[PDB]
């Protein structure tokens, strides 16, 4: 979904493999809904 | 086909541009077309019909051509025009009356009404004018196989299913789990219920999950997904899974949380959405994978703690809908629609001739037992009665 | 009338294929018929309007011919084109209202607007080019009597109509048998309730009969049947038969059984259906009878039970539910669409205007009220306006 | 884009008409056009693609003419005149998946994807045959500015918004007054709902307004308005404003009375309609208000008095409903429908190819946020990538 | 296909026919023909292979012609033979291994491996030398569609198939009554098996039926039935239905009276055959009904009697068999055998080169679930692989 609505660089790519914070938080801050979503939903899970 | 596609829209160009007052100069093409047409058919003689009602005709081609030294048309032009168009109508007619009564198993596209295979003889190759028709162009294109295309407003792929499941049952049904499901035409409106509300459940929360695969696939699909499904949403006595009893269904709708839908094809995963509502595409898909969530209020008021108790009874049964509707949509494959009404001719002709069930199609040409197994023979000889019909519609509708 | 279409058409097909750089082989045709109806219509004045905020416009064509020397095309030959080209199309958009807003019962179909009946003289008959499209091919056929036809998609031919039939009835509303159903646009929707849930009727089963009548008859029409109607199935108060008091209505939505669907013609059954739901056809039909039944369910469980008792309360109410939406259909005679604006696009010119209200079409031409009594004199008129209306809609959309 | 729809047209047309056995008096202006065409595009080169995961291309074109001395086509010169087609064709594909991709917020209207830019200098002009479609109709207008228009059937223009709105809330949520709404593609289900029933209320009588703003006007919409609005009929759970809690809602519904549907233009009412249901027509409006109330009946029947009392617990919540589906319309501006596939199209190849997101078009273009924000530049630029669009799928589907 | 054919069969004949000493008298026409197709191939370029682990081989064909100027062979012109003999048979075989491999729904008559594509061209037609084999001939019969036939020796056109059927159970399986059946390949073997020997059943007499549906018709069948089926004659220990436990079988056998086999078609009886054992024929069938009895002797020894005793113990259960072996059959459609290859040709190809699983065949093509559904799809592509196999079995076996 991500790689498809923002079109997503090589660098991004390989970062987001490779799960890095940085790439990750620089995404939470651009505000990606496809992404903070999946926080909430991680959230939703950590509940109990 | 080729010439009877042809043939048809030679025929109606003729009743449309040929008419008193016009102009030589504008239909000479057309009407040198005509009398290429009535030479390659003035000599030969065909049938048409022996199954059902049809009545057996026999047709006999000697006619005159038309003149073309005129200007401006005149009235004992156009009335002879006519009294030869008549007559290649009729016969066009009767003959797609003929071919769309016929199947087979083995080379349904190959044509049946054997009338036609002479038609399809290479004599006849001359006729060719313009094969523009969506129909048509596709056909020739599966001839000369390439990629495909048919566009459809609305297409009827779903069979008419209206089914539940459920994954907690007791002999009593008064604490159940599952999901509803109808599918049918270009809709699928889907429920999961709960009666105790995710109270024992995991933290709070039920999943469901609704796997609907096609049994062909698709393209560009424009979709529109809602939730709060409607058919699933007020009081109901439904039968069991063998028919024996019945049991209640009381249902309370919620909103669902953590909806994804998917669209797959081959089992492979191709397009997904996350709490995306609304309209939504699906490029290529030949499978949809709903999953959806019930998720039990931490906060409550006093009138909904009173239906939602921690006790056995649950006189109130928690829901969560989903309502996707497919408006438009591309298919290699030949369908049936809420805009064109090929189908309705063929099953009228059908029922009108009274022709007995057949060896591939079901009786009365049902979609829901036409679609439920769409074999290549049967999509074959599906498309094969289309075409004809979309060709005879041309002319009479 | 063909005259105006193809005044229409040759001025779309100027503004569409005269362009800058294309070849004079493609367009020398159209060019010499452009020259025609100039060559005609230059030394006639017309008058257009006098009814309504329509002024009266006086139309003077004085234009000179289009050169042929040329083999590929310039923007300083296309310019004049469009200089000349934009006078037709506003006196034909002119004209195209004038005809709009006026109306005979006696000879609906002859020519209203007088210029359109100058437009019909024997010297203006030299400019017919292609009677192609539906609308126009349909006027030529009925003109010259034949079997014609229009092709609708999801047609308004059911005037909205929310109503019931009470077969059982008490002062206190309280032990009531019926139906309910509301018919609209395309779609019906139809419920037969019973408050005693069948325990008095004979063999725990209850009748229900829908008899539509439609006030044309339809063809080759395509439909989709589902069961458990969605607008009768929640809580509902309802008024009595005489207005003074109301009834409430609690139900619980179970599923037809012994369906039966007569698509008849004349009394004459054509088409019957039995059991079969989803997509089905109807050759030939002018009326529908729909007759369903709700049989009680042997086999209850205690929370059903304790909803269906054996005494006078009865505060939940059993109800069958049946959709039937026309998706496509074709018909001899006119009519309104989901798909087509011919009848927006007269409306809203009537309303742009304030056309006084005629002897023949409704107050702002209310659908419901015209399709009730549609008289032989409305279906001209209204086939003459939907036909230069779309006439219209093929230069200014 | 005038070139790219010609090159699109005439392949269209040379894959349809140039079949073995035609008569070259009926395509002899198509093969010159080819030929045309090719001498045209012979000794250039052109290079597509470097955006996102789609390849780098280059294209050469040195073909050789369609012999114009036959008289009847045969398949020596079909299969070469084919085998010079799916070259353009493949050709063309690539350039329309080059151009629907990009974005600029300066001079949208004016083309990207170079090898475009290219096609639109002036040795490529001569290439123009005909522009007949309806969007590049309305291209070339808007182009040469006029009053143009689209006709939709079944529009997008509504985003996706399901809400509600209390007038009168309590921390108990237990006697309510408010209205509910879902905006969504081409339906308004709105619905009042009282949980007092209007007994405080002054002459037993409250209203409810809901007033929709669009953010491009539309003309001649046909749209059909009924009572009873489905989705907000059924029990609920809805959480408050803030999501503190949430509360249960119980509905009943009644006729909405002395309703009123006010279709306005710049604050200015246009069109008026009072108690008229079905189908009904607006000329133009850029603001729909409905009106709409809940009596409180008179007379009551001992059920619905019972369950309509004077006191706070109001354990069924009075509620009055009206879907509106705008059926077909016409609007200047490009937007989404059930009919036509270009934003599937465009949104496919965007996923498939991996275009990062740009100025303009919002990420993924989902329609909501796109139909949310319509800003002069989103409308150039999606004007033209439907249209390019267009384009592509009239040769590839 | 056909110019496939005719390439291996002129091949074979040119490596045996072609060799030294040989007569120019017997190779003439032979060598007018291998000429032609020299020239037919000199000029063209094709590639094979691309899919799983087959290597992509591009061929050029450039040779020289065999002279016609002697009148004994000498080894100076068998060697320059040989040399192209040998490329053109392993071209050829590479075709073949890119052939047998590809799947597809839509037209699987119609040549797949491209290159094979351009073979079915016209200017390849002049090839074609003899079309004798008796694959070849019905593909061009059902080219040319016409009564076609293949006949078999010992065909495998029963799927593995070994269950029984219990008309009297019991919880303990210590009193059974029912039937068990082996069908395999070209065999069935059925054995009805009573444990009360029929002491309570009506004359002392028990039926035993067996119904076969075959999934294609056969016709000039000859059969071998037998009494006394083996591989049901000795002890066993057979599992239940749902397979939880097991119970003992200890079957004792006796002779069928009023046995009566009735060779069907669609539902017609066409031979009937009573007290009949060994040879028998069967003209046209798709269904076998083998009916036989089980009839208690009323004068039994000691030894015997000692048995089948009145009471329930039962320790000796009474059993019945029937044989019934294809010996020969011949068949409209292509099944597998075991005489002939082609199969097995297939599966080697497909397991050495790792192609993987298509829409249309079985995993590893396993004959049970092949022939288990016999769809149109898979016959025409099961007869097209089988062909090209026998093609490439007539150059390497």
């Amino acid at each position: 979904n991500l790689n498809d609505n923002y079109g997503i660089s090589r660098q991004q790519a390989f970062n987001l493999l490779r799960s890095d914070p940085r790439v990750l938080r620089e995404f939470i801050n651009q505000d990606n809904p496809i992404i903070r979503n999946r926080i909430e939903q991680l959230i939703m899970q950590c509940r109990l | 086909m080729d010439v009877l596609y042809s043939l048809s829209k030679t025929l109606k160009d003729a009743r449309d541009k040929i008419v008193e007052g016009t102009l030589y100069s504008n239909v000479s093409d057309l009407i040198q077309q005509f009398n290429q047409m009535i030479i390659t058919m003035n000599g030969n003689e065909f049938q048409t019909g022996g199954i059902g009602n049809l009545p057996i005709r026999n047709w006999n081609f000697d006619f005159g051509l038309l003149g073309t030294t005129l200007l401006n048309l005149d009235a004992n032009y156009v009335e002879t025009a006519r009294n030869t168009i008549d007559y290649f109508v009729d016969f066009v007619d009767n003959v797609c009356m003929d071919e769309m009564v016929r199947e087979s198993q083995r080379n349904g596209i190959a044509p049946q009404s054997d009338s036609l295979r002479k038609l399809s003889g290479i004599k006849f190759k001359r006729i060719n004018f313009d094969n523009s028709s969506e129909y048509i162009e596709n056909w020739n294109l599966q001839n000369r196989r390439q990629r495909t295309g048919f566009t459809f407003h609305k297409p009827n792929i779903f069979p008419y299913s209206a089914s539940f499941t459920l994954n907690r049952s007791q002999p009593a049904h008064d604490n159940l789990m599952g999901t509803m499901w109808l599918n049918a035409g270009s809709e699928i409106q889907v429920a999961g219920f709960d009666y105790s509300c995710a109270i024992n459940a995991p933290a709070n929360i039920q999943q469901f999950e609704h796997i609907v695969q096609l049994r062909r696939v698709l393209t560009t699909a424009t979709i529109t997904l809602l939730p709060d499904a409607e058919r699933f949403s007020f009081p109901r006595v439904i039968n069991s899974a063998d028919g024996a009893t019945t049991w209640y269904f009381n249902p309370v709708i919620l909103r669902p949380n953590n909806v994804e839908v998917e669209f797959l094809l081959n089992g492979q995963i191709i397009n997904t959405y996350q709490a995306r509502f609304g309209t939504i595409i699906a490029r290529n898909f030949d499978t949809i994978r709903l999953s959806f969530q019930l998720m039990r209020p931490p906060n409550m008021t006093p009138a909904v703690a009173a239906l939602f108790p921690n006790a056995q009874p649950f006189e109130h049964h928690a829901t969560v809908g989903l309502t996707l509707r497919i408006e438009s949509a591309v298919c290699e494959s030949v369908l049936a629609d809420a805009s064109k009404t090929m189908l309705a001719n063929v099953t009228s002709v059908r029922q009108e001739y009274a022709i007995p069930v057949g060896p591939v199609f079901p009786p009365g040409m049902n979609w829901t037992d036409l679609i439920t197994n769409y074999s290549p023979s049967r999509e074959d000889n599906l498309q094969r009665v289309f075409t004809v019909a979309s060709i005879r519609s041309m002319l009479v509708k």
